[PDB]
Formats: structure tokens, C-alpha cells, sequence
């Protein structure tokens, strides 16, 4: 099975910094076929179920704001979110979507501090 | 409107079983596999296994081999999942969500449904 692990565990960020997480993988996550990265993120915000952000490793979701970016290829992947707002307090998720196990990374949980 | 249905709560006795349903409305039941998937508070979220609702066909975690059994009625647009044997640690969220594909990557779950909430007691 892929494991996937995910880091910081968790990240606490005032609204309008700059987040970077990342996502590693011990198996690639990338065809030789198609040259395309079966990594999916997802986001869960409080109280919520997951919310698909980003498919391939890097297009975001219609509804999806363009502040959240993925990038990355074969077993590093990172989600940056260019400046962060309240409502992106949330577990981010990374998944392998690639083949059965789809597994998915621990996840890293945003924080917000504000006054 | 694509929608997946499931209910609120289940409360089951430990060394028991139930038979978690998941309603599906809004497109084509049987052209898109669906999954299921277990969410436990701060461990995360773990896939559970996947079936075709067109031939009933199955693929499990290894983990869940033995635990879990999926089946589908297209008749009815309903996709179940029966848990057997449960114990404290079976407490959780279980989600039924479906996959897209296409592009050429990720099987990328597009649509979740509700969650139930299941606890062993």
C-alpha cells in the first residue's frame, strides 16, 4: 500500500500570512503512461465533512479559490495557501488516489490567531 | 442536484453488526464506483473499499478484509456496506464518496455524502 505522510501536523498562522504543507509519499503517485500524479487534497473544516480541494496534483476545484494552490510531482507534493483567511481554518488532507489502498496522509491542521 | 444520502446515527452493541445505507440521486447510479471511507476524531480519515454498482464487483482494504462487506441495490440507487463483529474501536464517521478519474490522474472524490455517526456501546 502507499503511505502518505503529511507534515507540519499542525501550523497556527495569523489571516494574510503565507502556509506551505507538504505531503510526501513512499511510492509515486505518477504514471508512466500519462505523466499525471494521482493526489488529491482535501479540505475539512470544523463540524464538516472533507471538501475536495485540488485533483491531479495540481487542478483546483471549481468553487475553489485561487489563493490555494497545489504543486509538487512524484513522491513531494505541497499545498500553499498565498494569503490565509479565517475560513481556511480547517484539516488539510492529502490523498493517493492512484490505486487501491487509496489511502490518504494524517493531515495538517490550520489554526488561526488573531486578537 | 447530486446528492448521497446517509443517516444520522446508528447505536450498536459491541459484537454485533449493522448495515450502514447510502442513497444516491442526481446522476447515473451505476456509472461511477463508489467508496467508503472511516473517520475517527484525530486519527483521521482510512478507506474502507470500493465497489462497481454495475456487476457488484469489490476491492477491499486488507485491513477490513473479513470486517466489511459492500453491496448495491441498482434498483433502488442504494449502495450498502455491512459491518460485522464491531467493537469500541469500530466508533466512528463512515462516509460513502464517488470518484472521478478522467484527465488521466487521480480518482478524486468529488462528492461526499452526510456521514453516519456509528457507535459501538
Amino acid at each position: 500500500d502507499i503511505v502518505m505522510t503529511q507534515s507540519p501536523s499542525s501550523l497556527a498562522m495569523s489571516v494574510g500570512q503565507k502556509v506551505t504543507m507538504s505531503c510526501k509519499s513512499s511510492q509515486s503517485l505518477l504514471d508512466s503512461r500519462n505523466q499525471k500524479n494521482y493526489l488529491a487534497w482535501y479540505q475539512q473544516k470544523p463540524g464538516q465533512s472533507p471538501k475536495l480541494l485540488v485533483y491531479f496534483a495540481s487542478t483546483r476545484e471549481s468553487g475553489v479559490p485561487d489563493r490555494f494552490i497545489g504543486s509538487g510531482s512524484g513522491t513531494d507534493f505541497t499545498l500553499t495557501i498565498s494569503s490565509v483567511q479565517a475560513e481556511d481554518l480547517a484539516d488539510y488532507f492529502c490523498q493517493q488516489h492512484y490505486s487501491t489502498p487509496l489511502t490518504f496522509g494524517a493531515g495538517t491542521k490550520l489554526e488561526l490567531k488573531r486578537a | 442536484e447530486v446528492k448521497l444520502e446517509q443517516s444520522g446515527a446508528e447505536l450498536a452493541r459491541p459484537g454485533a453488526s449493522v448495515k450502514l445505507s447510502c442513497k444516491a440521486s442526481g446522476y447515473t447510479f451505476a456509472s461511477y464506483w463508489m467508496q467508503w471511507v472511516k473517520q475517527r476524531p484525530g486519527q483521521g480519515l482510512e478507506w474502507i473499499g470500493a465497489i462497481y454498482p454495475g456487476d457488484g464487483d469489490t476491492w477491499y482494504t486488507q485491513k477490513f478484509k473479513g470486517k466489511a462487506t459492500l453491496t448495491a441495490d441498482k434498483s433502488s440507487s442504494t449502495a450498502y456496506m455491512q459491518l460485522s463483529s464491531l467493537a469500541s474501536e469500530d466508533s466512528a464517521v463512515y462516509y460513502c464518496a464517488r470518484p472521478p478519474y478522467y484527465y488521466g490522474t487521480t480518482y478524486y472524490f468529488d462528492y461526499w455524502g452526510q456521514g453516519t455517526t456509528l457507535t459501538v456501546s
